[PDB]
C-alpha cells in the first residue's frame, strides 16, 4: 500500500520530516497531524490528532506532537499535513510514520 | 435619412471613449490592407462585430447606437483596443461571444490579417457562467492527493489497440504510480475499439490498480462523439461504471456541445478533462488568429476541470512567458496585465473555480525539474510515450515518472535549487530507483528547442 | 523490444503506397521548421494524426500498425499527400475527423506552419453521413420557386433592434420581393431582443408578407445558443410557429451540436441555413489553417441546406476560381480534380443531397450580373445594407434587388453576355423600376477590389 | 485556538471598510435593546447574517473570514450600513438573499426592532437574474397600445361568484373599454368557482369583447395554488386557451414557486401579473420589517411584468414620495439614491427589462388626474369597485374610467395643468360621456386621507 | 340596485353570529386609525378578506353573500374574532389561506396596525392536508431512538467553509455523540461550497460516524434554492445518497414550493427538517404581523417533520408560556384554549401526525436543565457554537452536550427537580466527563436575559 505524496521515495527520516514541516511553516501554512489504522482509498477522513496547530511557531513543536501521537497510536499510520486557509485546502500531506 | 456609404471610423472610432467596468474589451493586432488607414481598419472590426454594416441603413435610427455600438477607443502600434457594451452579449454563452468577436471580421478585404490577442471579460458577465464543475481544490479533495504535481499519460499507440489490450496498458500504468491515464483525443468509438468495450475493461483496470496500490485512480474516458446526444450517453455510462472522470475534446466537439457535457458532468458527479484538439489551427501564427489565452479564458468560463496548456520544453510549441500567463489565468482569482506575457488586460475571475493546467507532449524524466519550476504543484504532467517507451514497459515507466516528480518536490521543499541541481537531484533518486536510471539513460539525448 | 526515439519517416512515409478508394486522403501544405525535410515533417503529421508518438512504445507490438497507420505517399514541392485507412475513423462523426486530421499536428515545433488544402472523402465514409435534411431540389419544391437565384438579406443594425422593430423590417423586406430574411449571426438572445419575442413577431411578419404577395416566404431564425439543449428548444419553437427555416452558426456552435440540430431539423420539418461565422479565423491565410473547401465538404456531410460561400466582389475576401470549385463541391454529384480551382482530388458525393451556396456581404444591385455569372440559378443572394440602405428603405430596396436579379436572369436566358452587357441590362430594367434606378444611383461608385 | 465569547463588534464592525462595486449593501434601521451599544447591535446583525455565531469556533480558522464576512462599515443615526461580499450569495436565487439578509437577525434579543430599508444589488449579481419575461416595451408591443395608462379592474365580489357569472362581468367590463380584468388575489379554485370552469368561460368573454371592440384584451387568470405543480398546470391551461396573461400572488406562493412560474410563463408566451398579497404583513410598520421597495427590487429581479405599487390616494396605505421611488425602481435603467424617498443607495439595473406599476384599491374617476400626474403613461389603473359600482353596471363603469384616463392624457399632451384643471377636465369630458357624469356624481364625496 | 359606499359594519359585523365547527376562526388584535371604531375596523378586515370591497357592486346580487361573507362575531377590547365559512377556502392550500386572511387587510389606511394572534383551523379543513410526511413516532422508529431529546447542531462558520472541511466538522460532531448536524439556513449553493460537493462529502461523514458509533445518524441537507425544480433536484440527490434527511427554509422558499418538496420527500422516503428563517420579520412585534403559533399550525398542516420553536433562554427572543403552547400545538392531538399561553381557541388536530419542536440558538450545557424542563423528551436541542466552540473542538463539544442531556434526563426520571438541582446534576455528570467540565467552565458566565 502506497500513501500518496513521497510514498515512492524511501521512508523519511526525522530530519527530512522536520524539513517538510519547516517548508509548511515558512510559507505561512498550518501544520497538522492525522492518523488511522484503516488507510486506503475508502478513507477520506483520518483521525485528527488534536486540532490543526494554528498557533504553532516552530517545527520542533510539531515534531513533539508527532511523537506523542506515535506513542498513543503505535499501530497506526501517521501523516503530516500542511493547510492553507486562503485556497482552503491542504497544500501537502505525507505519511511520517508507519506501523 | 442620409443614405449612402460612410467610412467606418466616423461612427466606430472614438478615442475619447472611456471603457466601463461592464464593457467587454478586445485587443486586436491589425494588419490593414495597404492604403487603408489603421483607424479605418480598426473601425471596420468594431463596426462589423457589433452593430454596423457597409452602408447607412434607415433602421439605425430606430435604436440608440450610442448605447449598443462597439468602439475602438485606443490604437497603440498595431493593436486596436475595442470596447463592447455588456448588453450585446447573451448571458452564459461563449458561442455568442465568438459569433460577435470572431464571427466575420477576420475575412474583410480591408484587413489583411487580424489576431485576437486578449479579451477583458467583465465581472458582471463572468457571473453568468458556472465555471469548472469541480475545480482544483474540490478535485484534490476527491482524489485525496496533496503537495505534488499529479501524474498522467496518454495510452499509445493513439489508435489500433483493442479494448482489452488498452485496459492492460492502463492497468500497468496505474499500478506503477501514475494517478491517471487517458484516451487519445482522436480515440472515440472505432471499428478496432468500440467505446462500450473500452469503458468496461478500462474501469476494471482502474479499480484493480486502485485496490492494489491503495491510491485513488482514474482514467479520462473520452466521450467525444459526433452529436451531443451520443456524448451524453457515453458520460452516463462512465458514471454508471463509477468513473471519477470523463474527457472531451472541447474545440472539435464545439462550445455548445461542450456546455451540454459540462452540465451533465456536474449532474453525474464526473470530473471533466478537456483536450484542446484543433487549438493550433486557430492560435499558431502571430499575425492572424486567436491566441490560446483567449480560448483558455472561455474554457474556464464554460467549466473544465483541466485543460492542456503546453509544456514549453516538449514537442509542441509553447513559449515560457505566454505559458506562465495562461497558467495564472486558469488558477488565480485575479491576474494583472502584462503585455510581456501577452496579457493586455487585467482579469478578475469573480470567484470562479480554478482549472488544472495539464502539461503533455514529448516530455520525459529529464524535463521534470523544469516542469515543476514552471508550474508548481497545481498541474498534471502527462507521460504517454515517456511511460510506455520505458525499456521495461509501462509499469516501470510509470514508477520512474512518479519517483522523478516526488524527488524534485522533496528537494524543492527542503530549499534546494531544482534548476541548478536538477540533474543531481534526479541522479540521487535514481540510486534508489532502477526504473528512473533506465529512463534517464534512454532519453538523455532527446531534447527540443525552447523559447523564453 | 527496441525502445528509443526513431524517425517518423521510417514508419509513416511510404512513397510506394497506392491509395485505396476507401482511404481518406489529405493534401497538406507544409512549412517545416528550418532544417526539417519535407519527408520527416510530412511523416510527423501522418504519425501524430493516426497511431504514432515521439518514441517507440512496447504496445505497438500488440497491434499491426501497417493496417492502421496513416501514410504520406507523395510529396510535390511543399504539398504532402497523406492516406488514412477507413478503419481509423468513427462513422458519421465530423468531430472525429477533426480530432485526428487537425487535432495536434498544427502545433508541433517541427512544423512551423500547416494548411489543409483539400481532402478526399471516400464514398464508403460518406455513406455514414445523412447529408442535408432538405437539399436544393426538395427545398425548391417546398418553396415552389424555380428558374432564378433566391433573394435574401440580413436585418440591420446587427444588434440593438427590439423584437417588434425587427419584425417591421422583416415585413418590409419580404412584402417588397425578397424571398427570405435572416437573423445576424451574432443575434441570438440578448437583453435588447430576446429570442422568443423575436420568433413570435417575425413569424407574424412572414405570414403577413406571404398573404399579401402570394409568394411563399421564410425567415432564417437563429437558434444558435450556449448549449445544445437551448438550441434544440429554439428550433422546437420555430417549428411550433410554422417557420419553414431555422439558422445555426455551425462553427461557433460546433459540429457536435450542429449534428444535433440537423437531426432535430429533419424530424421537425425545418430547413437549415448554416452561417460560417469564425471560418476566416483559420481559412484565410495561404500558409496556415484549413481551406474553406474542406469546411464546405464537412458541412454537406453533416447536413446543411445552405451555407455561405462568399461573393468574390463584395466586402469579404474570396477568390473567383476557388469559389467556382466550392459551388460545384456543394451542388454536384461528382466533382473532378482541377488545379486551376485548387481542387486537389476528385470528389464523388455518393448520392448525398446538394447544398445551396449563399453569397452575402457588401453587395448591391451593380453586383448582380457578376453574381449570376458566378453561381447561376442555384444560390441565394443576400442584401442587408443593400436593402435597408436604399434611399426609401427596405421595401423599395427589396424590390430593386428582386427586379435586378430577374432582369439579369432573363437576359442570360435570351443569350446575352451578362458580364459584357451588365450595366446595360440594369439600365433597361431601371426604366420600368424607379426603386432600381435609385439604388443604382446611390451605390454606383461603391466598389471593392478583386 | 482562543475559545470563548467575544463581542460581535470586534470582528463584524469595521468603519474603515470601503464597499466594493460587487458587494451587496443593506441599510438597516436598528433599535438596540437598551444597554446594547449601537455598534454591537449592528455587528450582531452583520455577523449573524453572514458567517458568525455567538461564540468563537475553531473552524473559523479553516477559511478566510476577511474574505467572506459581512461588515457594518457605517452607522449614521439609527441606520447601519452593512456590506456583503458577492461570494456569499447563490446566483439567481432571491430565496438565498432572504435566507441571509432577513433570515434570523430580526429575532435577536440584542436588537429590539429591525427594519430593512433598502438594498444595493450589485450589477454583477443582477446579471445572474433573468428579469421580467415580457417587460413594458414588449408588452405594449404585444397589446398594440401606446400613449396612455392602461385600464384594468378586479372582478367583484372577491369570492362567491359562479364561473359563468364571473365571465359575464368580465365581458361587460372589457366590452366597455377596460383593457384588462383580473381574479382577486384570494380567488384560486374553490367550491363555488373551480379554476377550469372560470378559465374556460372567462376566455370566451375575452375573445368576444376583443372581437366586438377591435381592441386587444386580456384577463389576469390567477394560477396561485397550494403547490408549484398545480400552479404550472393552471398556467398551461391558460396558454392552451390562448390567454395573453396569467396572475400569481408571488409572496403568498413564495419566491421559489414564483421563479418556477416565471420560467414557465416565458416558455408558454404568457405575460405575468404579480399581486403583492401579504406584503403589508412585512412592510407596514416603520420600526420593524422590510420596506416594500426591497420586495419590489426582488420582484423585478425574478421577473414580473407588472406589480402593484399603491395608489397614494386610495384605500390602502402608500406615501407619495416612497411610491415615486418605487415606480422609478421598477421602470428605470438607473435610479440615484434619495433618502427623502427611502432610497439609501443608487441602483443600476444592468439592462433588466422594466416592470409596469399597477395602481389599485379604492380609486375612482376623480382620482384619475392625480394618478396620471403621479405615474405617467407607463402604469395600470385598476377600478374594481369603481367599475362594477357604477349606477348602470360594469359596462358603463368601464367606459367612464377609460374616458377619464384618455381625456386627462389628451389635456396633459396639449400643455394643460392636469392638477390645477383636474376637475374642469373631467367635467368637460363628462359633457360627451353620461357614464362619466354618473360616476362623478356617485363618488364625488368619497375621499381618503393622503401623505406626501 | 343601490349603488354607493356603505359601511363595512352593515354586512360584515354580526355579534349575534354563532360560529360553526366548520368555520375558520381568526383572532385579530387591531389598532384602528384614530376615530375608526373597532367594529368598523373589524368589519373592514372581514369584508376585504372574503367577499367585499369599498363600494356596493351590482354583482353582489348575483350571489348570496350571507353564505360566503366572513363575519366579525365578537370583540373583546382590541381583539376581534372573525368567522370564515368553509366554502371560502381552497382545499389543501395554505397559500390560499394566506391570500385571504393576510392578503390585503394589513395595509389599509383604516387599520394602522394588525396582528393575527391565533386561528382555529376546523377539522373539516384540516382533513384536506396530509400533515408531516414522517411524524415524531415514525421518525423515532426510523432512528431507533427513545427516551431523550435528540441532539443536533448547525455547522459553523455559517458560510465560507469548503465542502470537504464542512464534512470534517460534521464527522467530528456525529462521532462525538450528536444525533444530527445541519446546513445553516443561508447555506444553499455558493461559489465557496456547491451543493453537490457538500452532499457527497457530508454523507461520507455521516456513514462513517454511524459505523464507528453504532448509532443511526443524519445530516439535514439544505435543499433550499431559487426555484422549486432546483429544490426537488437537490432532494433527489440526497435520497440517491441514502440521506435520512433534507432541510428546507419553508418561509423564504415559500409555502407553494414547500408543499412541492414535502410531497417529494414522502415519495423518496426523506424526513423533512423545516427552518423558520424570516419568521421574526413579522412575528416579533406585539402590534403587527402574524404570531408564530399561527405559522406553527400552517407548518404542521403542510407537513414538516421538525420546526424550530425557539429556546426562550438563548440568543433569540421567545416567551416561555407561549412556547409551551406552541409545543403542544405541534405535538398533541387536541389542545384546549389557554389565555395564559395565548391560545385563543381550542385546536383539534384530526389525527394529523405530530411535529418535533427544535430548540436552537445561543445555547450551551448550562441551558440543558431549562431546555429539558420546557420541552420534555420530544424535541431536538441544537448546539452550533455550543459544539464547535468547545476548547477542544467539535468532537469534545458534541460529547459534552450529549452527556449533559442524558444526565439531566436520568435525574428527571429519578424524580429530581432538574431546575432546582440543575447545576448540581451537571456537576455530578462532569466528574465522569472532562469534556463537559471544560464546556461548563468556558461558558459559565454567558447568560441571556429572559
Ligand atoms: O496525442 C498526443 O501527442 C498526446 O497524447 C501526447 O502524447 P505523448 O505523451 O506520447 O507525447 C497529447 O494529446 C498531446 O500532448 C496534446 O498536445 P497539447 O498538450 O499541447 O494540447
Ligand atoms: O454580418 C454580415 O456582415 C452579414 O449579415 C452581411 O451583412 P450585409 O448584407 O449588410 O453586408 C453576413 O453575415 C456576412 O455576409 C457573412 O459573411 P460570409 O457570407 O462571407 O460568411
Ligand atoms: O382586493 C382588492 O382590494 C383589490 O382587488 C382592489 O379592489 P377595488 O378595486 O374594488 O378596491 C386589489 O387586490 C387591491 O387594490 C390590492 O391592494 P395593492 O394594490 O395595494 O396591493
Ligand atoms: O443560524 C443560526 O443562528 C443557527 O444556526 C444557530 O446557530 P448556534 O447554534 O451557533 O447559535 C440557527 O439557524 C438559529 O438558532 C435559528 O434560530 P431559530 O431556531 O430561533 O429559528
Ligand atoms: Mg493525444
Ligand atoms: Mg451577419
Ligand atoms: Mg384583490
Ligand atoms: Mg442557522
Amino acid at each position: 500500500m502506497h500513501t500518496e505524496t513521497f510514498s515512492y521515495l524511501p521512508p523519511l527520516t526525522d530530519e527530512e520530516i522536520k524539513k517538510q514541516v519547516e517548508y509548511i511553516l515558512k510559507n505561512g501554512w498550518i501544520p497538522g497531524i492525522e492518523y488511522t489504522d484503516e488507510p486506503g482509498p475508502h478513507n477520506s477522513y483520518w483521525s485528527f490528532w488534536k486540532l490543526p496547530f494554528f498557533n504553532a511557531e516552530t517545527a520542533e513543536e510539531v515534531m513533539e506532537e508527532l511523537e506523542a501521537c506515535r506513542e498513543a497510536n503505535p499501530d497506526c499510520y501517521i501523516k503530516i499535513t500542511g493547510y492553507d486557509n486562503i485556497r482552503q485546502g491542504q497544500v501537502l500531506s505525507f505519511v511520517a510514520y508507519r506501523p | 435619412y442620409e443614405a449612402g456609404v460612410r467610412p467606418y471610423r466616423e461612427t466606430y472610432y472614438d478615442p475619447d471613449y472611456e471603457p466601463k467596468d461592464t464593457d467587454l474589451l478586445c485587443a486586436f493586432r491589425i494588419t490593414p490592407k495597404p492604403g487603408v488607414p489603421m483607424e479605418e481598419a480598426a473601425a471596420a472590426v468594431a463596426a462589423e462585430s457589433s452593430t454596423g454594416t457597409w452602408t447607412e441603413v434607415w433602421s439605425n435610427l430606430l435604436t440608440d447606437l450610442e448605447r449598443y455600438k462597439a468602439r475602438c477607443y485606443r490604437i497603440e502600434g498595431d493593436v486596436a483596443y475595442i470596447a463592447y457594451p455588456l448588453d450585446l452579449f447573451e448571458e452564459g454563452s461563449i458561442v455568442n461571444i465568438m459569433s460577435s468577436i470572431v464571427g466575420n471580421v477576420f475575412g474583410f478585404k480591408a484587413v489583411q490579417a487580424l489576431r485576437l490577442e486578449d479579451m477583458r471579460i467583465p465581472v458582471a458577465y463572468l457571473k453568468t457562467f458556472p465555471g469548472p464543475p469541480t475545480g482544483i481544490q474540490v478535485e484534490r479533495d476527491r482524489l485525496n492527493k496533496y503537495g505534488r504535481p499529479l501524474l498522467g499519460g496518454t495510452i499509445k499507440p493513439k489508435l489500433g489497440l483493442s479494448a482489452k489490450n488498452y485496459a492492460r496498458v492502463v492497468y500497468e500504468c496505474l499500478r506503477g504510480g501514475l494517478d491517471t491515464t487517458k484516451d487519445d483525443e482522436n480515440l472515440n468509438s472505432q471499428p478496432f475499439n468500440r467505446w462500450r468495450d473500452r469503458f468496461l475493461y478500462v474501469m476494471e483496470a482502474v479499480r484493480k490498480a486502485e485496490a492494489e496500490t491503495g491510491e485513488r485512480k482514474g482514467h479520462w474516458l473520452n466521450v467525444t462523439a459526433g452529436s451531443t446526444e451520443e456524448m451524453l450517453k457515453r458520460a452516463e455510462f462512465a458514471a454508471e461504471l463509477g468513473s471519477r472522470y470523463i474527457m472531451v475534446d472541447f474545440l472539435t466537439a464545439g462550445f455548445a456541445a461542450f456546455a451540454s457535457v459540462r452540465r451533465r458532468a456536474e449532474e453525474l458527479g464526473l470530473m471533466l478533462h478537456c483536450h484542446r484538439a484543433m487549438h493550433a489551427v486557430f492560435d499558431r501564427q502571430p499575425n492572424h488568429g486567436i491566441h490560446f489565452r483567449v480560448l483558455a479564458k472561455w474554457l474556464r468560463m464554460v467549466g473544465g476541470d483541466h485543460v492542456h496548456t503546453g509544456t514549453v520544453v516538449g514537442k509542441l510549441e509553447g513559449d515560457r512567458a505566454e505559458t506562465l500567463g495562461i497558467a495564472d489565468l486558469l488558477r488565480e482569482d485575479y491576474v494583472p496585465a502584462d503585455p510581456g506575457r501577452g496579457l493586455f488586460f487585467d482579469q478578475d475571475w469573480a470567484g470562479l473555480k480554478p482549472v488544472f493546467p495539464v502539461a503533455s507532449g514529448g516530455i520525459h524524466v529529464w524535463h521534470v525539474p523544469d516542469l515543476v519550476s514552471i508550474f508548481g504543484d497545481d498541474a498534471f504532467f502527462l507521460f504517454g510515450g515517456g511511460t510506455h517507451g520505458h525499456p521495461r514497459g509501462s509499469r516501470a515507466g510509470a514508477t520512474a515518472n512518479r519517483v522523478a516528480v516526488e524527488a524534485v518536490v522533496q528537494a524543492r521543499n527542503e530549499g534546494r535549487d531544482i534548476l541548478a541541481e536538477g540533474r543531481e537531484i534526479l541522479e540521487e533518486a535514481a540510486r534508489s530507483c532502477p526504473e528512473l536510471r533506465e529512463a534517464m539513460e534512454l532519453w538523455g539525448d532527446v531534447k527540443f528547442e525552447v523559447e523564453a
